[PDB]
């Protein structure tokens, strides 16, 4: 953010401390009496978030390969050929 | 890590035929085509190592009814020949 020639990966590093805090903000909210014994229970699953997304976002893979396949896709950019296959 | 060697490689072999399906759509076997046939050779040849692993001396067709007894196996051979109905395509 000093440095003058990377505000634009100065735009891109600091929006996920948005929400790495946003964690923070939910660990000092493990407080309510409906919320504390059941945000124990993703306690139960905060490696079993690491399970299911390596599950199903890699599983999306094996839809998100197989669509561009058969149809031919023809627009393609400097990463935007990623958004017309791979981001869409 | 031979589990995740072998994964990895499996993992990135259909990173390489999704190489040879978008840009590589050529009528002839190019650069990076050939490998693939011998990437065939490679893990079918690992049956190979299994029939010849732990057999009884006499029978062979008595113990391949047990890869018989195993629908994966037969999810094994049948991505084997339908390569066959699309390698000659």
């Amino acid at each position: 953010r000093l440095i003058p020639a990377t505000l634009y990966p100065g735009r891109v590093i600091l929006s996920l401390d948005f929400i790495l805090f946003c964690l923070r903000l939910m660990h000092i909210f493990t407080i309510s009496k409906t919320l504390g014994p059941k945000i124990i229970i993703v306690k139960r699953m905060m490696k079993d978030v690491f399970f299911f997304l390596f599950l199903l976002a890699v599983w999306v893979v094996s839809f998100g390969v197989a669509k561009q396949a058969i149809l031919i896709h023809n627009e393609r950019r400097v990463d935007w050929l990623f958004r017309g296959a791979v981001y869409h | 890590v031979v589990f995740h060697l072998n994964i990895l490689s499996y993992f990135a072999f259909l990173c390489l035929f999704a190489y040879v399906l978008m840009v590589d759509f050529q009528p002839v076997p190019s650069w990076c085509e050939c490998a693939i046939y011998l990437w065939l050779f490679s893990l079918v040849c690992e049956e190979m190592r299994q029939l010849f692993y732990d057999p009884d001396e006499c029978g062979l067709m008595k113990k391949a009814a047990l890869y018989f007894s195993d629908f994966w196996n037969k999810l094994d051979v049948g991505a084997i020949l339908l390569f066959v109905a699309g390698l000659t395509c």
